[PDB]
């Protein structure tokens, strides 16, 4: 909330700092009292840069850093493939080389095409789906509710 | 003056030693001999480190295989500067009756902005400042350049000590931080790295206790060759909060802010890098994969392998992301928050950073921060600092916590939260001295009692000795008025304040104590806001002014420069006939610092016991931790860090020499037996019932009457 405003209406923040960003595939500032000016007209379309939006693209983050956010949301999406725990790799170094070529493809879909990544994804989908990904799947709940506790 | 200990003879050079010596050597012995950790209490500030020193010496000499080197700590160099002259002294005494040198070695190591011949760094007197231009100098590109003999300044000194220094180690001398200075100059050798060469050869090693507590450097320099060496700490009565700080790390949106400055430089600096020179420099991406410092210990330091960061594109993501939640956590507006192990947890949970790979932040940092080539650590000294405090958190929790404080205090609205990791226990970072180390003597003065040090450090003393100074003349005089000439009650409560009486009576008792007490002597409040309070109140009453009159007064304030003014125009007035009156606070780093001689603090007052604002959430987990685990209860706690704290203050007047000073409290709480027993021994025993709570006016006479009996020679 220190940001000075949104690059077109910055008056709301300076009243109050109630609002927060909204994330979207521009990686792109927004705030409630705005999101409602894009709504009005075109309906999920960035005000400068015009990027079209499914449905508004819209979700709650409130991390100022634009590139942050897309980073930080594409990570969610990562984390579902690769998680397979640590002790399923013997080897020493194959142990980050998994998570090294996950920051990897965070990266490459940051700013690169991810084309290629998404083809990659679904070369690990047709193995990794029938039982590494499923088993984490139904652990990742055991363990945080174990954790939390 | 040989002197025959029971376990052996000692030699001594003072003249005569007082019963308690007696009692101070064996004891120590005792503890030698048992090869065991220990804590005892000396009053005489000065003549102890000779006596624990003596013994030191003859026990070596006795028993060099036993011991290996002995590592005697000091809490400010200015004060270790003074123990290094007893050293050479005993020296010289002991040399004179062998007649021939002895494999004998002793120095003083500090840090290179006290001590070093650079003039570059010279003009600067900032610490961090200093490292950043030394680390450049120094640094391998330098020392690669060096040898390339390219048109670029290279510090010469270090350069040529690597040829010479490292081939001839100096066989024997006793050098302080002035005459090492000097050495190095006529040598051409740093002060510093010759001393710290010494180290792997030095009978006598002596530095503060930074060099000794922060994993950071003391471990690099403190490395297991002190297999069994004499681990010794002076007037370590506040050893817990050094070794508490040391541990603690703060974040502020200001160091934030300038993170986020320096992360960007550190982004352009790897951009800059990646045009200019690529393949040399991504040969350090192998050496990570193959496998400023660390502030893991021993154990808790982890090295396996850096983790998913491995690259500075990647890894500058990594501190982004970090930067990025301590930020949006570090804005929120609430109440004081504790997350010890939650934090973890959140922070794990809200970005995806899993511990592991965060635990090697720090040392991946440095790793890449030396392969930018980077001109100084200086400018990127407060990302280092989160970088710490980023793997300080991800490594452990459990004698730990996270507070963060989004409104400061006495300040009803700021911008500028300061995000806070205050320890909470202090065996976590003193645990390594005491493994590594066979036997550690806690030797300290003014000490609250022996027992609680067990409970606050983990550890089991062989032996705890309180010893009492006995002289032929009685020279402390100890009092506590807890009445004035109203008969009313005098104790500085937080409640009780507010009162005018109680702020009238404090005037009151100086007025009447500077009329008798001679030129030199020093008044000690709880704290800024209620000194100036009772200033402000004498002020607008008469009693300042008659309090002027009677002899000049200097007050007190938190900027160093003003203090060092006013103490050193504070001590010009006692050498001339005007006498001060100077105002200062307990706990104000004016007190601990200065010390009180002969003519200097005669008359030291102790106005209110010393006590913290209790709502101050760090002392709260601190004050927590203790009453949760090691049994201590949370009043017992406070009252005994008042008590070492009040205690630690006014026990300057009694330095040496037998020079007579007085010390009154002006406080009827002091008068209780609790804090009557958390009283160090020597003031406590002098301390009689019948002075116990001695009238404002009466204490004055008696006073009167004191330094009578003392104004007249032996
Ligand atoms: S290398 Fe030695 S002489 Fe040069 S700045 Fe550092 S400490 Fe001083
Ligand atoms: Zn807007
Ligand atoms: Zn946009």
């Amino acid at each position: 909330m220190d940001d000075q405003g949104c690059p077109r209406c910055k008056t709301t923040k300076y009243r109050n700092p109630s609002l927060k960003l909204m994330v979207n595939v521009c990686g792109h500032t927004l705030c409630e009292s705005c999101v409602d000016l894009l709504f009005v007209r075109g309906a999920g379309n960035c005000p400068e840069c015009g990027t079209p939006l499914r449905k508004s693209n819209f979700r709650v983050q409130l991390f100022e850093d634009p590139t942050v956010d897309k980073e930080v949301e594409i990570r969610k999406k990562v984390l579902k493939i690769y998680n397979k725990r640590e002790e399923d790799f013997p080897s020493l170094r194959e142990y980050n080389d998994f998570l090294e070529e996950v920051e990897e493809i965070v990266f490459n879909l940051t700013n690169n095409v991810d084309l290629d990544n998404t083809k990659k994804k679904m070369e690990i989908y047709q193995k990794e789906n029938k039982d590494v990904i499923q088993k984490n799947k139904l652990k990742l709940t055991r363990e945080q509710e174990e954790l939390e506790e | 003056m040989k002197l025959n200990v029971d376990g052996l003879l000692v030699y001594f050079p003072y003249d005569y030693i007082y019963p308690e010596q007696f009692s101070y050597m064996r004891e120590l012995k005792r503890t030698l001999d048992a090869k065991g950790h220990g804590v005892l209490e000396m009053p005489s500030g000065t003549g102890k480190t000779v006596s624990l020193l003596a013994l030191i010496m003859a026990y070596q000499r006795a028993y060099p295989l036993e011991v290996t080197k002995l590592i005697y700590c000091s809490r400010t160099v200015p004060e270790i500067e003074k123990v290094i002259e007893e050293l050479r002294k005993l020296l010289n005494f002991y040399e004179k009756q062998e007649g021939e040198k002895l494999p004998f070695l002793g120095l003083a190591l500090s840090s290179r902005k006290n001590l070093c011949i650079h003039p570059e760094v010279t003009p600067l007197r900032f610490g961090k400042d200093v490292d950043g231009k030394c680390h450049s100098l120094t640094a391998s590109y330098v020392r690669a350049q060096y040898q390339h003999d390219t048109s670029l300044p290279h510090c010469r000194f270090y350069e040529e000590f690597d040829a010479h220094g490292r081939e001839v180690p100096l066989p024997a001398g006793i050098y302080n931080l002035d005459d090492l200075k000097a050495l190095g100059r006529r040598q051409g050798w740093c002060p510093y790295f010759l001393a710290r060469y010494s180290i792997l050869h030095a009978n006598v090693v002596v530095y503060s206790y930074h060099y000794l507590l922060d994993p950071k450097i003391a471990d690099l320099v403190s490395k297991e060759l002190a297999r069994k060496a004499v681990v010794v700490f002076d007037e370590a009565h506040n050893i817990d909060n050094v070794c508490i700080d040391s541990m603690s790390v703060n974040l502020t949106r200001r160091t934030l802010d300038r993170c986020q400055g320096n992360l960007e430089t550190l982004q352009k600096t790897v951009l800059r890098i990646k045009e200019t020179d690529e393949q040399r420099l991504r040969d350090e991406y192998r050496r990570l994969v193959e496998g400023a410092n660390p502030v893991l210990p021993d154990e808790v330091l982890q090295e396996a392998v850096p983790g998913s960061i491995r690259t500075a594109e990647h890894f500058l993501g990594f501190l982004r992301r970090l930067l990025e939640y301590v930020k949006w956590r570090l804005r929120v507006q609430h109440v004081v928050q504790e997350s010890p192990p939650a934090f973890l947890s959140g922070l794990a949970q809200r970005v995806c950073i899993q511990r592991k790979p965060l635990r090697f932040c720090a040392e991946r940092l440095r790793s890449l921060l030396h392969t930018l080539e980077i001109t100084d650590l200086a400018d990127f000294s407060p990302l280092t600092l989160l970088a710490n405090f980023a793997t300080l958190v991800s490594t452990y929790a459990k004698g730990f916590t996270i507070i963060i404080e989004p409104f400061d205090d006495r300040t009803p609205t700021i911008a500028n939260p300061i995000l806070h990791f205050s320890c909470m226990d202090a065996s976590l970072a003193i645990k390594p001295v005491f493994e590594r180390f066979q036997s550690v003597i806690i030797t300290s003065g003014t000490l609250s009692p022996l027992d609680i040090y067990p409970k606050i450090l983990d550890f089991h003393p062989v032996t705890m000795a309180t010893f009492t100074m006995t002289l032929a003349r009685v020279c402390l005089c100890p009092m506590i008025i807890g009445r004035g000439n109203d008969q009313v009650a005098i104790s500085s409560k937080f409640e009780t304040r507010e009162d005018i009486a109680v702020i009238r009576n404090y005037g009151n008792l100086l007025l009447e104590m500077s009329a008798v007490v001679p030129d030199g002597i020093v008044a000690f409040f709880t704290s800024y806001q209620y000194m100036e309070s009772t200033v402000a109140s004498w002020y607008e009453q008469g009693i300042l002014e008659n309090i002027q009159r009677n002899k000049l007064l200097f007050i007190e304030t938190q900027d160093g420069a003003e203090t060092s003014v006013a103490l050193e125009k504070y001590q010009e007035a006692c050498e001339n006939g005007r006498g001060a009156i100077l105002l200062s606070v307990a706990r104000g780093k004016v007190s601990e610092g200065i010390d009180f001689v002969h003519h200097y603090g005669r008359a030291v007052i102790m106005f209110g016991v010393p006590y913290v604002y209790t709502q101050s959430r760090i002392l709260k987990a601190r004050l927590e931790y203790l009453r949760d685990q090691f049994q201590i209860r949370e009043n017992d706690f406070l009252t005994f860090d008042a008590m070492r704290h009040a205690a630690q203050c006014v026990g300057r007047a009694i330095r040496g020499k037998t020079d007579y000073g007085l010390m009154v409290f002006a406080d009827k709480r002091f008068a209780r037996g609790d804090k009557r027993g958390k009283l160090p021994r020597w003031i406590q025993e002098h301390l009689t019932d019948a002075n116990l709570n001695l009238t404002v006016d009466e204490g004055v006479q008696v006073a009167k009457y004191f330094l009578r009996q003392m104004a007249q020679p032996f």
